[PDB]
């Protein structure tokens, strides 16, 4: 607890640099970090209502983008074509073309739920590999453990079988580490 | 000035405390964390003939064994740090002094509230153990009239009460009861016998372990009581 | 009496019969099955039952345990190619020294996009058929390709008489006042529980689900005699949402069926061609085609799926 | 090995039964897009003989990235059905 | 007056300029960048240079050369996770016993991956702000992160205000003669070099690197110097053949580029989204992108970049 | 090896040929789809030159997913022969 | 128990089977993979004195290292693994049967089809070569006479036709001909003096090394052609 | 051939300088950087009879200190290196000598422009300094009558102005000022006595190490600057 009683501050990031303490310095790099629902919001708003916004620092999703554009049929052949051409293309690129393709419109994202929503296929696709059911058993499953059962409490364990072999067939590409953390923490 | 092997290791020991360490011209040597949660002290044999500070230590150290025992160390002439061998001359650039934290006078520690002794391989077990436990925490407790150090693995249990590890030390002939509790980030002491010897008035104590080159001094938690 | 593993939080696979005796079945089947599980041996068994829901995985499940087998359980469904040439012969030929048979537990085997896991299977049981025993489950036969049938002794479940009706109507009511009373569940009516199991007797996995469900409000209250729920296999709701052509809904019900691709497009193409009209059928093909067509260049199939949905609402005539 | 029972129900134009016995027939795709190939060339008017090429062509490419073969077979049988006459 | 670097094998190095003073910008521009200087302490600045060739790097070297500062460039691809944890902080935390300010030098800070170092130099500059200064250059200043744009002052100079265009206009035309004649290569023709400043004005590294290719073999100074250009680009062959519609020469180079396909598609499509319009660029997207999803699918490969090319040559309608 | 045969068989625009001659070619497919599409340019109409190539890469695109190789080849053997502007 | 420096190495090697051991009262010790490919087995001196189920086998010897070679283990109170020391006290999770996965019972290895024997140098040798030259498959065949312990790769040599590692472990005195798959995975055994004796009847097989501390049994691969 | 000990580990050496090396018949083996910044020659006890381009030297210098010292490597039938020990029998391929990089043939040094020593113990010094001290580039030019070494940090300052380390070799007789820089990256040299032999002429020059078993000839940087 500061033996000594310095007057220099040290405001949080001299004490990460200073003390070489480089999971501190990660830890304060990211404290600049843009919390990822305003950055999808704004490669969102850029997509449907055209914008002058660039992609070069945001961590851009082509899933999280493509799952909820999706949401609007209205905008869901430029989705399609994105989805079956779009793997392979640089994300500068797949972004320039939902820009030039999706119409226009407002469409108002929310993105509290597609953060859930897209994890809805990995759930019902790891509980059907945990029970060793159908994925329709699954779904049935996943919608008694709202309600009874805790689903939570479930995963919990459940969490423990996510191995990245698993990960592929849920999706084929290398930004699926984002979920690996994502259920790496789902108590 | 010269550094001896025995200087150069302690000060190798200390810049696991603080990257950085600001010699000072004299006999001591002394260095922050920069929490300020550990401190650390010792009296060298070698005399340090000028005030540098150093923002590498583990790299200054590394290029001293380089060189032979013999090479003399010598402020250069823009101010940076030069070790000069027999046959080849290095130049250190020395830190400004506001990017290295380092204490601006040595931590008096007051008298002992409770005085103990710890066994080097008693420490040495206890540090391998921490990695092997995962004990983020300790607490030099007493248990049936002994000094104990309970190992905690905090991030599991935050309040504290299983003890993945217990390390008895000696016979309390006091009479106090205390729960000093020491995280074992702070624990950079190098191998020896240490006399650690506690402290706590109010709400702030500190932990002390003299030891036969340096002493070092750590901060102990909040969740410490030593009520008397 | 009552088997409970205790490490299940589904109700339904948490308090599922350990053994064939404490299965509820007809008399003839169970004397079949308990003559197969005494000849200490398990012949490959293509478990059959009319009526989904009587409990023919748990019967599988309950022989390999009984014979005290190395029960190897697969679905069919990831019976894939490199899983028949991989775990499979591995499990197959691996031979563990302790005496107990290997038996190869394989559900639905029966499904859509199952064309050449069966003839692959089939290949594999010719090569390994005196090591590991294959107990196969389909709910409909003509599902399993025909040269898998000779292979395979055929076992059918159902057909309960009379008797059988009433004596599995009663354990399965004294099963279900068993698992309320460990559940900590109290009924408010006794009658209400065989009302519940009156409700649908031939198949006691919905029964079983139907009680998982209700056990929100901890009691068996006469409530759950409304809960309709759904058949499994059936894909009504995708059916009624295309009819309505919301597309609000069927986007939102694409990952539900997003996880199996195969099997639903194979149950869209052949429930959506017999209520719509026939000018429209090859309409309906020619979509579904197309979208089955490029499965597989497509990265995500959720998207696929619901693009493929509100492209058969905007363009499917429905009679 | 025989084939002679898809070739009449596409003759016969019966959309069901080539659904029905596709399943059957999907186990070998290779094999039997061949031999649907050969046998509607030797079985079909030279006008409708590059109309079967094309589909039959595109339906084989496309395959391995078809997520249910059987699906994709019956497509094949509904397009030569409604897109091709019989010498 | 020129400052000739005399240790570097192109012109633009060669006799880039040494100061503010000698650098010829806007009046604007020159006049804050010069009370910069004056006020002696070099702040955080990020130098936006919207139009090209400007020059912001030589801008950035200018003022810490003019203020005396003790620069550290690194190139902003350079500038890693590491290069920041390291090299940055070892300069930044150095004794300046000279009286020196440290100014890192950050070049071409809005690059693609350059994210998680900028937010890293951004906590950087929280740490050591009182020891060193950062002049960060970008050409897209919406490439730079928000926080590095609260902290450092973003700087615009590329808009010549008229009257100093034409000022500008001729002190570029005379440091290009004297340049000219200090490298030894005659100014054959008098209107050539000003033909050569108005065909790319805004671009004087583009301008100095024309000069150079084209004084290699004499003096010239005249004819293709302001006649378009030579330059050959990394896929520019590429971009005029489809442009021209020629399909020889597509053919020809397909087997060039078929050693790494991954990277010359990519190049291909950005390059291409310049040239294009919105219609062509949807069109071009999704041609790249199929022909790039069959690349492990192709038979051969080479022929798979000769269709690649045919069907933009066909669709891609260029502007 | 040998694409005179095949040359020759799309100028006369014979159709039992190409079939006999498709498993011949089956086996190595990348080689001869590009020598196939060296050869065709210097005898097709400038126009028609980007049909072919579009041709030939498109069927080079679906390869490797091809269920049947040999039906593969069969099928542009007769997209070639059906739409070539012979020069 | 005691666990003594040996069956400490013992189980240490045996970590790399399964990551935790079911120890059982006695003075027996065993393991298998998880996929059941291998099984490890020896008699250990010590002498184990409670059912323990250990889910880290390599954490325990690892804290079990730091202690005094005499560490007396027991059973805590919990029902955990004690590692009671001179002054210290260690606590290790007992972790519950149902997660750790061992053998039933000890493998009655029948009588060996083709007995041979490798020497320990040449095991080193085979598993060093195999690390460094890629080799990922042994096949335990018959030439000339002699067993030769082939290696392949089955990554690209999928039909295993392509030697690039050979050893001539004996000659084979018998007339049966076999070529014995074993996958490189499986080749867990300890550095020593080994006998491997196979076993081979229709499409199951096995090949079992037995040491003078352990013994290890090996599933051969699916792909073993022999004519037994 | 029978390599021994010292030519495997020359070999090592030659496959620091070279990803791989073009093995020839006789008793010389050179190799030269993939760039050519880098020659490096010496002569062996050792009779190389065939010739071989191992693409992966390093890899198969691995595997060959896995068999006896005797080991009779030769050639297969494939024309691929089949090391061949007692029992076992390695077969390492021998890759095409297109895709290997090497020297078309000796490289003749001019007559040497300077002549300095550079110890064994001041060349080690020199390398594990350049590791710690960050140097990157020396200077061998001559300071006050004297042919010294100086170490610079390139990526810190481009201008070679701030010297991080200065070696002081010996005295220097010629009348000539010279400024050599030599990157770091092609001081590949193994520890012992070198025998430097400068040379320069206009803007191209080259500096070889007269090796006791070694010969190592380094480019110069084009920065150098000389009176050659
Ligand atoms: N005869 C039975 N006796 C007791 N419980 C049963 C019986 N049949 C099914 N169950 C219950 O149903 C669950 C397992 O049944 P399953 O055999 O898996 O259902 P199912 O036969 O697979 O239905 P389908 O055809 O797959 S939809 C457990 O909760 C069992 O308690
Ligand atoms: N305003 C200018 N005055 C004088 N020389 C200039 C000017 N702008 C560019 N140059 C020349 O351009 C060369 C250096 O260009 P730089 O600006 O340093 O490179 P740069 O980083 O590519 O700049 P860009 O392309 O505009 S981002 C030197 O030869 C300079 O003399
Ligand atoms: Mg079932
Ligand atoms: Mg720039």
């Amino acid at each position: 607890m500061s033996l000594f009683k310095d007057d220099i501050q040290l405001n949080e990031h001299q004490v990460a640099w200073y003390s070489k303490d480089w999971t501190a310095v990660q830890s304060a790099a990211d404290s600049f970090k843009e919390k990822a629902e305003n950055e999808f919001f704004e490669i969102i708003g850029a997509i449907n209502n055209k914008t002058k916004c660039s992609i070069a620092q945001k961590d851009y999703s082509k899933f999280m983008v493509e799952n909820a554009l999706s949401q609007f049929p209205e905008c869901m052949p430029a989705v399609y074509a994105m989805n079956l051409i779009g793997s392979g293309l640089s994300d500068e690129a797949h972004f320039n073309y939902l820009m030039a393709a999706v119409p226009r419109g407002k469409r108002y994202g929310k993105w509290a739920k597609l953060v859930e929503d897209s994890t809805e296929v990995l759930i019902i696709k790891l509980l059907a590999k945990r029970y060793q059911v159908n994925t329709n058993d699954a779904i049935n499953y996943k919608s008694i453990l709202t309600k009874n059962g805790k689903l939570p409490l479930v995963l919990k364990e459940l969490k423990g079988l996510v191995t990245d072999d698993f990960l592929k067939e849920v999706t084929k590409n290398v930004k699926e580490q984002k979920q690996l953390k994502k259920l790496a923490l789902e108590w | 000035m010269k550094l001896s092997k025995d200087t150069t290791a302690l000060l190798k020991n200390f810049a696991t405390i603080n990257s950085g360490i600001m010699l000072k011209s004299g006999q001591f040597i002394m260095t922050r964390a920069v929490n300020g949660t550990t401190y650390a002290e010792a009296n060298i044999s070698d005399v340090i003939d000028f005030d540098v500070a150093i923002y590498d230590l583990n790299g200054f150290l590394g290029i001293l064994s380089l060189v032979n025992d013999d090479a003399e160390i010598s402020q250069s002439e823009d101010g940076n740090i030069k070790i000069a061998d027999a046959r080849s001359t290095i130049f250190w650039p020395a830190a400004d002094p506001s990017t290295v934290v380092a204490p601006n006078k040595p931590i008096p520690f007051p008298v002992a509230s409770a005085v103990t002794e710890i066994k080097a391989e008693d420490l040495q077990q206890l540090l391998r153990v921490s990695r092997g436990l995962q004990i983020d925490t300790i607490a030099i407790t007493v248990k049936e009239g002994k000094i104990v150090i309970n190992g905690f693995n905090k991030v599991e249990d935050s309040a504290l009460t299983r003890v993945k590890y217990s390390l008895t030390l000696g016979d309390y002939d006091g009479e106090n009861t205390f729960n000093f509790i020491i995280n074992m980030a702070n624990m950079k002491m190098q191998p020896g016998n240490y006399k650690l010897l506690l402290w706590a008035k109010g709400k702030q104590g500190a932990a002390k372990f003299e030891g036969e080159h340096a002493n070092y001094v750590v901060a102990l938690e909040a969740d410490s009581t030593h009520d008397f | 009496m009552i088997t409970v593993n205790e490490k299940e939080h589904i109700l339904e696979q948490k308090y599922r019969p350990s053994t064939i005796d404490e299965c509820i079945l007809p008399a003839f089947d169970k004397e079949t099955f308990k003559s197969i599980t005494s000849k200490g041996k398990i012949p490959h068994i293509i478990l059959h039952s009319p009526s989904p829901g009587t409990g023919k995985t748990t019967v599988a499940k309950a022989l390999c345990h009984d014979v005290n087998a190395d029960m190897m359980f697969v679905n069919g469904s990831d019976c894939k190619i490199d899983f028949v040439r991989g775990p499979l012969t591995n499990f197959a030929s691996a031979a563990s020294f302790d005496g107990r048979q290997k038996v190869i537990v394989i559900d639905e085997f029966d499904r859509s996009g199952l064309a050449e896991s069966q003839r692959h299977l089939r290949s594999f049981m010719e090569a390994y058929s005196s090591n590991c025993s294959i107990i196969i489950t389909a709910n409909n036969i003509d599902g399993i390709i025909k040269p898998l049938q000779s292979r395979c002794r055929v076992i059918t479940f159902g057909q309960p008489t009379d008797e059988d009706k009433i004596e599995m109507m009663k354990q399965m009511i004294r099963r279900l006042t068993e698992i309320c009373k460990h559940e900590g569940i109290a009924i408010a009516d006794m009658k209400v529980v065989a009302a519940l199991v009156k409700k649908n007797f031939p198949d006691f996995r919905k029964t079983i689900g139907e009680l998982d469900s209700y056990s929100s409000k901890g009691v068996l209250d006469a409530g759950i005699l409304s809960l309709v729920t759904n058949d499994r296999g059936a894909i009504d709701d995708v059916l009624e949402s295309l009819k309505n052509k919301d597309v609000k809904q069927l986007r939102a019900l694409a990952p539900k069926y997003a996880a199996d691709y195969s099997w639903f497009v194979g149950k869209l193409a052949e429930e959506i061609y017999s209520r719509v009209t026939p000018q429209s059928i090859i309409r309906m093909y020619e979509i579904v085609g197309e979208n089955n067509q490029y499965h597989g260049i497509a990265a995500n199939t959720e998207l696929h799926l619901a693009y493929l949905f509100i492209q058969l609402a905007c363009e499917m005539q429905w009679k």
